[PDB]
Parts: C-alpha cells; structure tokens; sequence
C-alpha cells in the first residue's frame, strides 16, 4: 500500500516526450543508516542528471518538465528499532552556517551519492524539523512498514525549466527516532530509493 | 471563516522601507524587498509561490516633524531600467518611469503596482543557479525620491513606505523560519542554535 | 458642481483600510495564471496537518532528541512517562509545531485538537501506555487511577503503532495531556531495553481563529 | 418612536478620555474605557449585557491652539498585542496594529472598532473570579500616539478622543446607580450615603 | 474628474451626525449573535415597570425607613397621611423610582402615570383611605372632603390590598397625589398599632419622552 | 398561583444532562427574620455546590448551564406584619464600602447559608433599592400570600461558563417593612427557599 | 451635501494614471477622419 | 441539610394539617425517618 499523491496531483503531459525507457526505474546506491547518521538529502533534477537515457536528455535538452514516482525502502530487521522520515521539499534550498559563507556545488547539488544534513535540526535550512510534515511525507517505521512511495507532480512558476541549473525538489530522509540495535546484529542498515519519471517531456535539444 | 484565508492573512500595510534623504546626495533610492523587515519575511517565507499586487504609500516627514509645502517626485524603476544616479541625472525625466508628484503637505503618495514577474509567480526560494540560489524572477522594481526645485534647497528628509498586498494567492506551504535571520539567503548560525521550545525543569511536569 | 461635504476621516492614511489605489501600469495584464499544485486558501489548511510536538524540550537535551519521548524497559507501572500541556499558543512543546506557530500569529482560537502518538521500537518488543486527557482546570494527575477515569485511550504496541486521542474542546488552565506507563515496556534478548515515542499533533474541522497580531518569535 | 430606542439612547459622540504628549515621553497611551467618564458610566452601567461597535474621532490640539502641519500616528493595540514602551521602539512599526497616519492641520481622525469580544456580548458587572469581579472579556483595545519624525521635536500636544456607539444592543436592565463613584469596581461610600431624593419640610406638604 | 464643489459643512467634525466611518479591522466576522434572555428596545420598556417611590424623603429618616408613608391608629379621619407631586422629572419622590430617573435623561415627556400603593400591615388589621389626585394648577386640598370631589379612589384594606390610581395624563403647576385618612386605622388587641405603606410609580402605553439631555445626578 | 416567568423565557436545553435528581428540589437552611433584619442574598451556582448530585456534578465539572425553579416562602402568623422583597439579580457584583477595600470570599460567594446586606438602602452595590424592581421580582406580604415563585432561565453571554468560579444570579430577599408584632409573638419568623434546577447541562468531567 | 472622505492618493500627480482632464475647448470638434492607408494599431505589426 | 438530599417531603403546617411519606421499600440497617 503506502501510496501517496503529492498535494493531490498527478505528474502529468502539457516538447519531445521520449517515455520508452526514459520513464524506467532507475535505483541509486543505498545508504548506510548507522547509529550516528544524520541523514540525507537529494536534489532530484541533478540526481538523474548522469543515468542513462534521462542523463543524457537533461544535459542536452534545455527545457523539461515531469513528475516523479518515488519509492523508499529500508531494509531492516525485526530486530532493529528506528524511525525515518520521508519528505519531498519543493525548492529545498540549503543553506549555509556562518555565524557569510556560500556552501558548494558538493553541497547544493550533491549528485546521484547525495549528501549528508549537518544540521538535521534546523534542515540546514534554519526552520526547523518539527514542522517538516507540512510537506508530502512519510513516515518509515522499522516495526511497521519498509516501503514510502510518494507521486511527486510537476511544481514549478513555469511550465518548464533547465534539468541542470534548477532543482524542482529535494527528498530527504531523516532519522528521527535512532537506529539502535543489540550486539552481534548489523551495524549500519540500507535505505533505498528508486525513481520513475512519469511524463517527461524535453525540449530545446543542445548539442 | 474570513480572517484565516491568505487575502486576509497577508492584507495589513505596514513599513518595508526607511529611506532619508539629504538635499545638500539630494536624492534616495530604495529596491523593493519583501524581506527587509524580519516579521513580514517571515510570513512570506511560509510560502513557496506568491502571487500579488503591491501598493506603496510614502508617509515622508522633516527631521522636526513640520512640514513646509515642498514637491515630490517618487519615481518607480521596472526592473531592467538604469536606476537615478543624481538629483539631476537624466533618469528622472524619463517617461517610461511612472512618476508620482506630490507636496509635503499633500496627503502620502499612494500607488499600486501589479503583478509582474516574467513566471507566473513569485518565489524567494530558488533552488538552483541563475546559498546563492537568488532568482532575478523577482526584483519588482525600484523607488526613487528627490526634490523637484531649479535650486538644490537644504530640507533634510526621511521617508518610510508602507507596503500592502492584495489579490494574493500562494502555493506549496513550507515551515516557519525558527532560526534568526542572517538578508536574501536563508543563512543562520551553525553554533548559536536557538531551539524552538523554551526549557523547562522535567518531562514530568505538564506546567 | 454636485454638493458634496468633507466628512471627518478625510486626508488620513488608514493602514488596515481596504480602499483602492490607482494603478502604476494601467492597463497592463500580469502573467495569465497556471496551474500549479498545493494551492492554499486559508490558514485551516495549513493547521490541519499533523506536526512534530517537541515534548522533550527539557534541558540538557540536543537537537534531534528533543522531539522524542523516552520509553525505557527500566521503568515500573503506574509510572508517568511524560506530560504536556493542551493550549498551542502559549510556549512550550506546542511552540514546535505548526499549528502552535500559525495560532500565535492570531489572538484566539476554539476547536478540537488532535494529538497522535507513534512508536518507535522493535517489532519484537511490545507493552501497553495509558494516554490520559485532562480537562482544563483540574491539576495534573499524580496517579495513573486518577487520570483513568477521565478521557482516555488504551494503547497497545502490539496491535497499534499509532493512536489518535481527538481533544473535546478547547479554547485561548489548559488541559494536559499525560502518558502513563500501563504495564511495562517488555523486551526480547538481543534487543535494545529503550525505546521513544515521538508526538504529533494538528487542528480538526472545528478550529477557528480569530483577529491576527503580530509574533514574538522574531 | 425614535428617541427612545436604545440606538437612538446611546449614538452620541462624548468625550471619553484626555491624552497629552510632551515630545521632549515622547508618546502616550489610553487604554480603551468606557467608565474613564461619570456621565458615561451611568448610561452603560444600567444594562448587563451590550453589542455595539465603536467609533473613535481624535480632536488633537497644541498647547497654545495653534496647528503647525506636524504629522501624528494613532496605532490600535487589540487586547493581547503589547503595548508600545517608547517613541521609538519596535511596537510602532509593527504591521498587525492598525494605524492612522494624519496632520495636525487636517481634519480629526475617524477610525470604527467593532465588536470584538471572545464573548458574544460585553458585561462590565462580572459576577465572580476569573470588590473584583473584574472581566477580561471587555479590554476593546488600546490607542497609542506619537509623532512619527526621524529627530524628536519639541511640540507639546493634548489629544482629546471622542467615541460613538452604533449598532447597538442591551440585555437585562438593571438600576441606575445614586451613590457616587469611587474607576471599574461599583466601590461606594458606607459613612458618605446619598439620599436619591431630597428632603423636604414634612410628608404631608406636597412641594 | 467628476465636476463637485466643496459646499460648505466639509471639514467639521459634527459630534452628532451619524455618518459612516472606516472600519480598523474591514471583513472581520463578529461572534454570532446568542439568544440572551431580556431583550430591550426601548426606554419605554423600562418605563412600563412599576418602582417605590420615596414619598417619605423627609428629615431624620434612615434609609430603608425612607420609602414608607407611616399609617397607625393613632390618627383621626378626614386627616392627610401624605401628599407628594406627581411630575417625576423635577426633584422630590420621584427622584428614587426608575420613571423618574429615566426622564431625565430627556427633556420633555407626555403620557398618562400609574401610580400605586401596596399596604404591609396585620391581616387581622384593617382600615380605609382615599387616594385623591388634584389636577396640575389647583393647590393642595386643605380637606378630605374637597378632595374626594375630584379623581379619587376608596381603597379598603380588608379587601384590597393594593390599589391603583392611573392619572389621565401629565406633561412638563403638576398634580398632586394625596393620601387620606377616611375611616381609621383599627386594630385588633395584641397587634401592633403602626403599619406602612409604600407607592410604587410607573407609565403607561401613552408616555412618550423627547429631546435627550445629560442628568444633573452626577 | 404567584407563578412569574423571569424575561418571558423558559430554562432549556441547547454535554451531559443528568435530570434524575440534580432536577430534585433542594431546600436551604431557613433565615430567621427578624426586627432589626437587613436582607439576605444568596449567588445560586455558589448556593448548590455541595448539595448532593448537583454539588458533584458542579464541583466535577468545567461548564455548566441550566434554569431554575425558585419558591420562596415565609411562614408567618396572621398577627404578624411585614413586606418582603424577593428579586432575582443577575451578576449581582456585590461591591466594598471604602470612602479601597476588596470584600472577601465570604461575601461575594457566601455559600448555602447566604450573607446578609450590610446597607440594604444601597443593595450593597452602589444602586438604590427602589428601583430594584426591574429585576423579576415578587412581592411577599404577610397580610396576603406566603409563597414567591420565580422561574429564572440560564442567562448568559456565554452558552457555557464554570459553576464554580462564576455567580449567574443572585437571589436577594429584604424586609422593606421592618417586621413588627406584640407581645408574647415569634420575635424571629422564618424564610425557606427551595430550588429546583431545571434543564440542567454539565460538560469536561475534571476530576 | 453627500458624505465623502478624501482618501489616501488624492492632492497628487500620477504620471501614469489614465484618467480624464477637462478640455481646453469644450464642444470643438476635429477634422473629420479621412481614409488614409498603412493604419497601424501595434508595434507587433511592424514587427513582423 | 445531608438529610434533605434523599427521600423527603417539605411540610408546611398552614397548607397541608397532615402530610403523607410513602417509603420505596423495606425487608426484614433498617430505614430512619
């Protein structure tokens, strides 16, 4: 089950809409949970900017405009006790931490590895954490359920825009409640995150 | 039923700006920015797309407070057009700036600028590169002010604008800042953290 | 030449007026509006929405952990795990969540508040809490009896990880809510003797508010 | 037929309260009364329960009479909102306390409260604890002034506030009261007892 | 650029016009209206209620000892018990009922007074007394006689209670109302031989008031 | 007969509405009237608030709204004479006598044995008593009827409000005509008031 | 007598504002429009 | 005044000369008027 539309909305057709294995599954590297982690985030546009068929339309095609179909799975055991969060953020613009500062492109736009939150609390962003739920989420609970789909739409002031200077989203993940275990069992568990592209359209096609 | 929707939320003038001239610089200018004053950045922050028309007032006054019957001329840049440099700089008279002509003594200057972004709604949170992440998307413009006089007099002025928003709509809500403001980028302080609920003694105790 | 007298109120600058002004560009369409999604249309909206109550915002706690309720094997019945107070807009752990936030933007409110509890604990280990709502006006309960009599629900880890507790009424002393150790938090071998609950709360159908004001946060 | 209705009764402008400003204070505030005056007082005091929306005219003057155009802010503080502590302090800008910016040369500000009360009627005899017995369910706000100038003046000033009922509804009559008042409990003299009628020679001399 | 002229009036602020103002908060909703028992619409409503006047206003009474017309049996017949005006505006009895009070708050009025006496003595105790009312202009009846000429009514104790005695109609010299001993006071033995009488005022479905004017109580 | 419907209203229902013996009729310890007697009054939440079920249901519950049933009777010989005043005041703000003194608990809320009237001339609040016959009232004579019967119904601006902490009406009996009578007679005759709480709501069951 | 209030904006010169102006010769008429070719009605037009 | 709470009948001798109380129930600690 776990299914949830984002705000209700469906990634959705108005360009040159390839949708033969550009709307694929296509799965990043699993991610470490351990007991000191922090959590992760990845903004999505750069995510895909290097897989395959999508890479390869992003980075020569100017414009582009589709939904995403995402789902997040950790792989824990009965054993195992924790809590994750699961958001998308539309327009998730981290910020920096100088008491100015400009963080960097390895920050900004982290890639298909992602990147790391040093301030879970404050989302690195300065609001806090507490009120993310606003945006679409879900909860990951390792003694309940392992899957988070969540149906991302197009959400943008224009009805399309650069795939490689531009980030539509971001989705994160966060440990809320840490990942505690006994001795002998698995220190650091997985978390993994596969992306279909719904409707996508490109346009603008550059060398 | 009335005082909670978003027309109503945002719907109060209040000041966005300080702004003294001298008249010996002789002139003043001041860039449209929701976010010079933290408790109105605060509320537009909330949001991710805004949609609205503005209107200005200017309640300019003397360092005194009397007011002799002196001209004013607010003149409003669209974004693109060259900003005054000088009280008697060749901007001023042009007459693709609309400009307002009013005396000290004459009521404040009212005016309504409309919605005019180049998308189809405002952000203040851009993810990508054009922190950084600043969009252009959203100047709105400029406000000069100077006396109109043959001779350059020797008043001394201080002008403040209010600002009030109307027709207003707005997409995707996000969290309250918590954090204290460092005045475009969404930096805050990595050390001084400020936790958005006030210590008390126990768990236990419900006061 | 039609008669007309200048009633007092003229040549004033009424800030909450809703007059018009003359437009800088007249005639000037803005950019024909699309379709984007999340449109919001009142603050209720954005109230109704389940957040993050910071229960654990007692000293010497650090960011993330101040959000979680600490269950602990080690802990006898009867015991009081934790207690908050019902009213969002005086500070607190209701200062954490949204609906906290957007209701002290305003003066008053009235309506039913929903809080939820989540459980984060191994699968394997399960136990019971008694979540006790106190009417406004009566102290805290020093005795799980006590707070049984009163609104309550019985929660199981076992067959629920989540209750909802729904709030009657309430209005701008409070009204606590207190989490009671029922029975025990029992574990299997080979399984971490420490738990933690994190609470949510949000607004029903019912809240309302009314005459905005200006934050203190800032 | 119209005289004698209770909208007819009390739709009359009074006095109802003396503020004076210094500008060496700076300011002056006057929390919103209706038993600030005696007449007044004794009109509302003989119902228990009234709705009515109120309407506030200021007749400011200086010390001499004479008007120089110095302009003036009136900022309503609703119950709840703090009150502002200097000439300068951040109160005054805040954009939630409506505000009326007017000369001293032009004509009295006219500004209209409504019925605003958590209640859905106002009471000034409070039966119980919340002689006490005092309501909070009736504080209709507060009035500030000052004069907005970015160096203080040295005018001296002396508001005279001028407040309106309409709309207006009663419940539950109850006696107009003889003893004099001693400014919100119905404190009288137990020594010091007013007879309400006057005596005269004997009983049975009809004058 | 509608042609008008500023006819003169503009720039007044007129204490008594009733012209509209700008609201300080525009499109804020009021609490809805609950049915509150003892709704009033008019002054005459509070009129139309009958109120003790202090007819014993004279020197060296108490307070509560103000509002009785003392009757015993050690009076002759034919003789006065009290007399007092009946105009309720102008100082006097009238001054402690509510009819008199309410009236001057206005200047002028017009309509027919009710006024009425309630006896507080022995049931076993019973007696007469003629309750004569002299129309405005002619003095005081020196004699009962004379007084029972004109508008009057015979009250019996034994009988009644408490009578009334409508007057046909006053204006802005004011009539008086007199209380006569007819018969006697007679008393049976071991009851006392004083007992009191009180005369409550009010106005009828003819009093209309006119022109408001500010009390000169305060 | 002597039946009188205060307002022309009917206590009524709009919680939990017991109505099995919170209905019943409680009946007050008997005042003794006396010569030098100055009145009673009695603030009728306070009154049966520890009277059995209604006292339980009061105490143990936060709001509160229900009518009355009031018989006031006074037993007295046919030799005795006297007058009695019996009105029901609602908010009866009992007031201090400072030429500023705050009364007390003993006062303001004197209980099931009530408080006497220190200066009944003034009803204790400043108003004169001849016009307390606004108020529904109901004459006692000795020389015609005993009983006094008034049906008083909830009045309040609010729905709701606390049994405990708020006084909705209060019940004043005074000896307008001081009591007289001969020799050998009862020096002290007695007055007895019963109550019955019709329609009664109780809600927020606080322990 | 009708009531008015002058609100905010008024006493001031809106350059832009599209609003009338009382002629300077009330009721004179101008040249009868004649046919003459190549009327434009926007710039696109001569964009293109 | 704790008696007043239960059963009972207000008897006022002007009125009623002689006044009647029917008791719910009684069996074979026993009841007390």
């Amino acid at each position: 089950a776990n299914i949830v539309l984002a705000y209700g909305e469906w990634p959705e057709y108005c360009p040159t809409r390839p949708d033969v294995s550009v709307n694929r599954f296509y799965t990043l590297d699993s991610k470490m949970w351990q007991e000191n982690s922090t959590g992760w985030y990845w903004k999505f546009p750069d995510v895909l900017n290097k897989t395959g068929v999508f890479g390869q339309n992003a980075q020569f095609h100017y414009l582009y405009r589709s939904g995403f179909c995402l789902h997040v799975q950790c792989n824990a055991s009965k054993f195992h006790q924790g809590a994750l969060l699961v958001a998308v953020i539309p327009e998730f613009v981290i910020a920096g931490r100088g008491s100015a500062p400009h963080p960097g492109f390895t920050t900004t736009f982290p890639g298909t590895t992602g990147a790391t939150f040093h301030d879970p609390y404050v989302l690195d962003s300065g609001v806090p954490l507490s009120q993310a739920l606003i945006y679409p989420h879900q909860w990951i609970n390792l003694r309940t359920n392992n899957c988070a789909t969540v149906i991302v739409p197009y959400i943008n002031a224009v009805p399309f825009d650069s795939a490689i200077n531009h980030s539509n989203f971001g989705l994160i993940v966060i440990p809320v409640s840490p990942l505690k275990y006994s001795s002998g069992a698995t220190t650091a568990i997985p978390i993994t995150i596969t992306i279909a592209p719904l409707n996508s359209e490109f346009g603008g096609l550059r060398q | 039923v009335l005082e909670t929707t978003i027309n109503h939320f945002f719907s109060r003038s209040g000041l966005v700006g300080v702004v003294n001239l001298t008249d010996g610089t002789g002139y003043a200018t001041w860039d449209i920015d929701i976010m010079g004053f933290v408790q109105l950045r605060r509320k537009c922050e909330m949001f991710t797309y805004m949609r609205f028309n503005a209107e200005f007032t200017f309640v300019t006054t003397t360092k005194n407070g009397e007011a002799r019957p002196y001209m004013l001329q607010y003149m409003y840049v669209p974004p693109g057009a060259p900003k005054p440099t000088g009280r008697d700089a060749f901007q001023w008279q042009t007459a693709t700036n609309p400009s307002v002509f009013v005396k000290l003594t004459d009521p404040p200057a009212q005016v309504s600028v409309p919605f005019m972004s180049p998308a189809s709604a405002y952000q203040w949170f851009y993810d990508g590169y054009p922190t950084y992440g600043l969009c252009p998307n959203n100047m709105m413009g400029t406000f000069a002010v100077r006396v109109v006089s043959r001779e350059a007099s020797q008043l001394k002025l201080q002008t403040r604008v209010y600002m009030k928003l109307k027709h207003v709509r707005a997409w995707v809500p996000r969290p309250i800042r918590s954090q204290p403001y460092l005045k475009n980028f969404p930096n805050y302080d990595s050390s001084k953290i400020t936790n958005s609920a006030r210590d008390r003694s126990s768990i236990k105790q419900a006061n | 030449g039609i008669p007309a007298e200048l009633r007092p109120g003229t040549n004033q600058f009424l800030t909450t007026d809703d007059d018009t002004a003359a437009p800088i560009l007249p005639g000037f369409t803005p950019t024909p509006t699309i379709h984007i999604p999340g449109e919001v249309h009142s603050l209720l909206e954005l109230c109704r929405v389940e957040t993050i109550l910071e229960v654990n915002n007692t000293t010497e706690a650090t960011g993330l952990t101040r959000l979680l309720i600490p269950v602990s094997s080690q802990n006898k019945a009867d015991e009081l795990c934790a207690a908050f107070m019902v009213d969002p807009g005086r500070i607190g752990p209701w200062q954490s969540t949204l609906v906290g936030q957007i209701c002290r933007y305003y003066t008053q409110w009235s309506g039913s508040l929903k809080v939820t509890f989540m459980f984060t604990g191994s699968f394997m280990a399960t136990g019971k809490m008694l979540v006790a709502y106190s009417p406004p006006g009566s102290a805290q309960p020093a005795n799980r009896e006590t707070a049984m009599l009163g609104t309550h629900v019985i929660w199981d880890f076992g067959l629920q990880s989540s209750v909802s507790l729904v709030i009657p009424w309430i209005s701008n002393t409070a009204g606590v809510v207190t989490l009671w150790y029922q029975t025990n938090y029992v574990v299997p071998p080979e399984t971490p003797g420490e738990a933690y609950i994190i609470a949510m709360g949000a607004a029903q159908d019912n809240f309302t508010l009314k005459i905005c004001k200006d934050t203190d946060e800032v």
